[PDB]
């Protein structure tokens, strides 16, 4: 009986070494949102990767993110001398 | 509905946090000797050292004593229970005053009792694995285990449990797609019913579906139930459980309120310290406030200066509104307080003296406060001034009516003519003295 | 006082050759 | 202090250099890296006909306008899965250590 | 929700043609369904299974010399041949996007486009990069695409998604150069034999005594270079099965205390090389002691990919460094992939974030290309990039201003 | 710990798709409606910037909808300047009129992408010329043309100072970067020093 709780419980163990789960339950999930709260009570919305949107003006500046790597901003105040 | 009652701006009694008192003390105003001491029991009663001690609130008409009792009450906090009662309530026709002095003090005796459950559940999946017979003796068909497949709403997990339980699966309706309530020391199977995802819009049927368990199917229930030592000895009075006594006739008057010393001490006390000491349970002793203790009779009192001599006894916080009287039950025996002078010696005293016209401004202005109408300061002025004449509850009560008759006459505030044309229409009663 | 002096003195002669280093003293990029 | 300097300035504005931190493209964690982009951040939520935490996910838009939801692994997988109790409301502070209670609700 | 801005998928038949094999497929798909060796059986037979009958001559040719196709006539035989057996898909009915080495010559880019839009006279057709597509593969727009093709290994950056010509390093090291080697080794320690092809039947074998079998009565393949193609299949199959790549900078002290391991030869002759299984992949990182050119200079990866990164403006190294792309075939070899870490490590100047992309774990890094082509063409912005007919018909035929 | 960043993918992870079981559940759920048909049509690109016509799969409702993704083709923002604008506003001795031809050209096909224009540009029929020259020349020319017409100081200064200094840093031998580090914990040490010197005064 030892031997057989055993190899049942290596078997089990086998079973939950390949997929916990595959579906996602679109019945809901697919429109329903998602949000949630802090520890400070302040809400958020989930942000879903949605393909990138048409512009429909001059907006979306260029950001050149490769660049960003070594600068973040640039200030206001600078040293204002020749 | 906030229904504001007569005294709710008194939150607690204020106190600094070295102790002394202060005007503003969270809506009671002045008496400071009276807060402090109000303070120093209510540091003994959260210390739960003693017992059977006695407080007496002696002072004037008008002083608060209520009022500075409610505070002292609110600062307990709901955690301890807080008993009122009056001395008219003692008299009761059905059940001996001395029992109902008991019953009060183990009301303001409160006990938190915790329960802790470990039960499993969710949809079963009955499968008996076969294995071979009994290996002490011979051969044939037996079962070793029973697995039971509890699936929740988290996931599913299968538990082997032990076989002798089989009886009870077939006990009750435990049918596979049902929501079964396991326990796990007792084991015992509690159906609450088939799943509501099989429960079709044509089935016409209740109380049989429930919806599936939110966890995991192991659960440690943990929950606490507090309950005063009154509610335990009602519990343990009356019977339930056949015995005829469905009856009507010779049982519907239930108000058999009497009550034995043997039941009420002894075995209770005995199972209470049993689950205090073992973990199950943690005494809470509250306080009993009664008021108008001059209304009690001389065998109220005879009774009270004894049982504050128990070790069980709660705080109690005796308020006499009334002086030197004849103690009722008795045939023309003065004595401080209309309580006997025997007991007066087991209670502390707390004086509280009269409140300044300027502590009757304060309270006029924060009642008015407290009921949402602004006042002018003619109008305030006006009110303190016959609050001092009279009464101070009277002013109190003018001020209600007052911003009605202002509201109808179209002005917010209650200007010095309203309170005026008030005190007019109605009056105190040392006004009305005049016959 | 007795080896702090010499030490910062040090750091200060070599903190900067000829302007080249990596804590600060970094070129502002120009917007575009 | 030698040639190069910041003393030449012009009727423009120059952007700052962050020191001791080198960064990195958004999809980096700010953390580690630098201007993280909430777009590509994976934050534990909770499915809504399941009752179980799958971890960190975030949402993405996939191919024929179906919507797919990425996850990590990270903590074993395991605390997670039992965070459902702190959700829904060492083992037990850890689930409130490791994250701020951010779960996505339904 | 409708995803009306996901995406599209309009024919694009990617054909990513290398040196070693050739990849085909639809565009949108994950995988390449076509993958078979590039060299024909020029007398023109190409294919796993024509490429392995006994014929009269059938003498191996590879069109793409250097990774630049020169021989027309058999690149269009490849493709005629590609399609017609595994697509069944009519020339002129869906668009094609070959890919194509960053050292692409103008007039070799015209006369391929040339080809493209008269004999096959396809709807539309776009070339883009080798580099390019790789780092689409991996979602990255600025990085260094190690190439280790089996027959040049280039460290070509990208810049926002554009190639910066000038950076790349063509370095003679490849797959080519550690076969050479394997078959030296070969020839100094045993006799190299010919796949199946001549073998009748094998027999069991002492590990270390001389094998013996059968010999085939078929035709005798003149032709050596054939001999020599068959030969250098086995001698990858031995690459890519036992051969090893060292972890450090290989002394005489660690690897003769490793762990033996064993291999078969076509014949049955079992033979060990845990001793010096570890030195061939050596001249790939360290071309300083290597036993055929000793008085060579050659960079290895690491120092080729060092060059690559010094000779572009400083201004992009920061997103070079941090977005190391290695690919190609030379780099599935084990303890490949953590040498190259570690050697960048030890030689790129600290303060610098380097991450390699963790793609080794499967096979997939070959087939970076074809992923890579496959994701553009499957974007739908990138729809109006395409060389419609008209735009060649028109008389234009200018793919240098258009790509 | 804290919550993952990653672009594309993780080594153990693993995504959940929609839901297509329990058929006899939903059987009445989806056997009440049908299918929209989808149709393989050709559509018509206006962004192509020609006749050409490709295919697409789009439901037959919709024949029309020329292209969705035609208004992402944004060309950037680069004066067209005549040959006379050139003589009369853009000549200069070290330039030429090809030069600039070509400059702009390159800066117009690759969106103003200066270190790709460096990259691709003509080495042979124009002498070598850098990165932050070409910047200069292009903002000079564009404020010049803005002017005429009728934006921000550009300072090839700043990238002179800017690009030399970070690569002789990039260029920082190990031991040279070794001591610079040590300097720097040094300073560091002197600031501790002094904040503790302060903190006790
Ligand atoms: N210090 C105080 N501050 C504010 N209101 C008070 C104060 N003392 C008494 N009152 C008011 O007096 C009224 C009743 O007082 P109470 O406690 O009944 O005294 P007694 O019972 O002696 O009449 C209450 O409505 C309360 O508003
Ligand atoms: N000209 C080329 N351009 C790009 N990739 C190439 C080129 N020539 C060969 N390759 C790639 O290099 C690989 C060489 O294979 P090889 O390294 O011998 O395989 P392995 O080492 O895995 O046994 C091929 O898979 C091929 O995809």
């Amino acid at each position: 009986n030892l031997k057989t709780l055993q190899e049942r419980e290596a078997r089990l163990r086998l079973e939950q070494e390949e997929a916990e789960l595959l579906t996602y339950t679109r019945e809901d999930a697919y429109s329903m949102e998602y949000v949630y709260e802090d520890v400070d009570g302040q809400t958020e919305v989930m942000p879903l990767w949605t393909p990138p949107t048409p512009p429909q003006d001059d907006s979306d500046i260029y950001l050149d993110s490769v660049m960003c790597l070594m600068y973040e901003a640039t200030p206001i105040p600078e040293a204002k001398l020749p | 509905t906030q229904r504001i009652a007569s005294h709710s701006h008194v939150k607690g009694l204020g106190l600094d946090e070295s102790g002394l008192a202060k005007q503003a003390a969270s809506g009671l105003v002045g008496q400071e000797n009276a807060r402090e001491a109000c303070g120093v029991i209510v540091e003994l009663i959260k210390s739960k050292k003693m017992a059977g001690r006695a407080v007496l609130l002696a002072g004037p008409p008008g002083t608060g004593k209520t009022a500075l009792a409610l505070a002292i009450a609110q600062e307990l906090g709901s955690k301890v229970p807080f008993c009122p009662m009056v001395g008219s309530e003692v008299y009761s026709t059905e059940i001996k005053k001395t029992e109902v002095l008991m019953e009060n003090f183990r009301r303001a005796i409160g006990l938190r009792i915790k329960e802790t459950k470990e039960v499993y559940e969710g949809e079963v999946t009955e499968l008996t694995p076969c294995e071979t017979e009994n290996p002490m003796g011979g051969y044939g068909k037996t079962i070793s285990h029973v697995i039971i497949g509890l699936k929740t709403a988290k996931g599913t997990k299968q538990l082997k449990l032990d076989p002798s339980i089989f009886e009870s699966l077939q006990k009750e309706r435990v049918e596979a797609g049902d929501v079964i309530y396991i326990e796990a020391n007792s084991g015992a199977v509690k159906r609450q019913g088939r799943c509501d995802t099989y429960a079709t819009e044509f089935d016409l049927e209740a109380e049989e579906y429930v919806p599936l368990p939110k966890g995991d199917v192991h659960k440690k229930k943990e929950i606490i139930q507090d309950v005063t030592l009154h509610d335990l000895d009602v519990a343990n009075a009356r019977p339930q459980g056949g015995q005829d006594i469905l009856s009507m006739m010779g049982q519907l008057m239930k108000p058999k309120k009497t009550e034995i010393t043997d039941k009420l001490r002894g075995e209770i006390n005995k199972v209470v310290n049993k689950y205090i000491d073992q973990g199950i349970a943690e005494l809470v002793p509250g306080v009993l406030f009664v008021d108008e203790v001059h209304m009690l009779d001389i065998e109220c009192f005879t009774y009270l200066h004894r049982a504050l001599e128990s070790s069980i006894a709660p705080i109690v916080i005796f308020a006499s509104n009334r002086g030197n009287c004849v103690i009722r039950g008795t045939e023309d025996i003065t004595s401080p307080h209309g309580i006997p002078l025997d007991l007066l010696d087991r209670v502390m005293i707390i004086r509280t003296m009269l409140y300044t016209p300027q502590e009757m401004k304060q309270i006029i202005k924060i009642r008015a406060q407290t009921e949402g109408i602004n006042i002018s300061e003619e109008a305030l002025n006006h009110l303190g001034e016959i609050g001092t004449k009279t009464t101070l509850r009277y002013s109190v009560q003018l001020l209600t009516p007052a911003n009605l008759l202002a509201k109808i006459n179209g002005k917010d505030s209650i200007e010095k003519e309203h309170v005026e044309e008030i005190s007019e229409l109605f009056y105190d009663a040392k006004s009305s003295a005049k016959i | 006082q007795i080896t702090l002096e010499n030490q910062v003195h040090q750091r200060i002669a070599e903190l900067r050759k000829a302007g080249l280093w990596s804590q600060r003293r970094l070129p502002k990029l120009q917007e575009a | 202090d030698g040639p190069f300097a910041f003393r030449r300035k012009a009727g423009c504005q120059y952007y700052a250099p962050h020191l001791d931190q080198t960064g990195n493209w958004p999809w980096t964690s700010p953390k580690d890296g630098g201007l993280g982009d909430v777009r590509y951040r994976y934050c534990l939520t909770t499915l809504t006909v399941p009752q179980r935490c799958i971890g960190f996910a975030r949402r993405r838009v996939g191919r024929g306008g179906r919507v797919l939801l990425d996850r990590a692994h990270s903590d074993y997988d395991s605390v997670f899965h039992h965070l459902d109790l702190e959700m829904l409301s060492s083992k037990d502070l850890s689930q409130i250590l490791v994250n701020i209670k951010s779960c996505r609700w339904r | 929700s409708g995803g009306v801005y996901g995406g599209d998928e309009v024919g694009a038949l990617v054909f990513d043609i290398g040196s070693y094999t050739v990849r085909a497929g639809y565009a949108g798909e994950d995988c390449p369904k076509v993958d078979f060796p590039t060299a024909i059986g020029m007398v023109y037979y190409i294919d796993t299974n024509a490429l392995r009958v006994p014929r009269e001559n059938m003498e191996a040719i590879s069109p793409l010399k250097n990774g630049m196709v020169e021989d027309w006539d058999s690149f269009q035989a490849i493709l005629d041949h590609t399609y017609k057996m595994h697509v069944k898909s009519e020339a002129s009915l869906h668009p094609v996007l070959m890919s194509e080495a960053p050292w692409n010559t103008r007039a070799k880019r015209e006369k391929l486009t040339e080809l493209m839009f008269e004999h096959y006279n396809i709807p539309a057709f776009f070339l883009c990069k080798t580099a390019v597509l790789t780092a689409f593969a991996n979602g990255r727009s600025t990085g260094l695409i190690l190439d280790s093709g089996a027959t040049h290994t280039t460290a070509i950056p990208v810049h926002d998604g554009y190639v910066l010509q000038q950076g790349i390093v063509k370095s003679p090291l490849a797959g080519d150069f550690i076969t050479m080697q394997c078959r030296e080794l070969f020839q100094e320690m045993n006799i190299e034999l010919v796949p199946p092809y001549m073998i009748a039947s094998k027999e069991a074998v002492r590990e270390g005594s001389p094998a013996n079998w059968k010999r085939k009565e078929k035709l005798p393949q003149v032709t050596r270079s054939w001999h020599n193609y068959m030969c250098n299949c086995v001698i990858q199959d031995f690459q890519a099965s036992v051969l090893q790549v060292s972890d450090s900078t290989y002394d005489e002290q660690v690897a003769a205390q490793m762990p033996t391991v064993h291999y078969e030869f076509p014949n049955g002759y079992n033979c060990d090389f845990g001793a010096e299984r570890l030195k061939i992949p050596e001249g790939l990182f360290d071309p300083s002691n290597v036993k055929g050119l000793s008085g060579n200079t050659m960079l290895g990866v690491s120092h080729v990919v060092t060059t690559s990164v010094g000779m572009c403006d400083i201004d992009i190294r920061p997103g070079l460094y941090g977005s190391v792309i290695v690919a190609g075939g030379n780099t599935l070899i084990q303890s490949f992939t953590d040498r190259l870490n570690r050697e960048l490590s030890q030689k790129t100047p600290p303060s610098m974030r380097l991450k390699l992309i963790a793609n080794n774990t499967t096979v997939e890094r070959r087939f970076s290309s074809w992923i890579g082509g496959s994701i553009l063409a499957s974007l739908g912005t990138f729809q109006q990039m395409w060389i419609s007919k008209q735009e060649y018909e028109e008389g234009g035929k200018q793919c240098v201003e258009r790509k | 710990y804290a919550l993952l960043y990653s672009d594309k993918k993780d080594a153990p992870p693993l995504l959940p798709s929609d839901t297509g079981q329990g058929y006899r559940t939903v059987k009445a759920k989806l056997g009440s409606k049908k299918v929209r048909p989808w149709k393989w049509m050709p559509f018509t690109n206006p962004a192509r910037k020609d006749g050409a016509m490709f295919f697409h799969w789009r439901r037959a409702a919709e024949e029309g909808k020329d292209y969705p993704f035609a208004r992402f083709n944004k060309t950037v923002q680069v004066p067209v300047y005549s040959e006379q604008e050139y003589q009369l506003y853009l000549h200069d001795d070290a330039w030429t009129k090809a030069e600039t031809d070509h400059l702009f050209d390159l800066s117009r096909r690759f969106d103003l992408r200066f270190v790709v224009i460096h990259d691709r540009y003509d080495h042979q029929q124009f002498k070598k010329r850098s990165v932050e020259d070409l910047k200069e020349r292009y903002y000079h020319i564009c404020a010049k043309l803005a002017n005429v017409r009728a934006r921000r100081k550009e300072q090839l200064e700043r990238l002179y100072n800017r690009t030399p200094e970070q690569v002789a840093e990039e260029e920082y031998l190990l031991q040279e970067l070794r001591k610079i580090e040590a300097r720097k914990k040094e300073r560091e040490k002197r600031s501790q020093d002094l904040q503790k010197l302060i903190t006790a005064a």
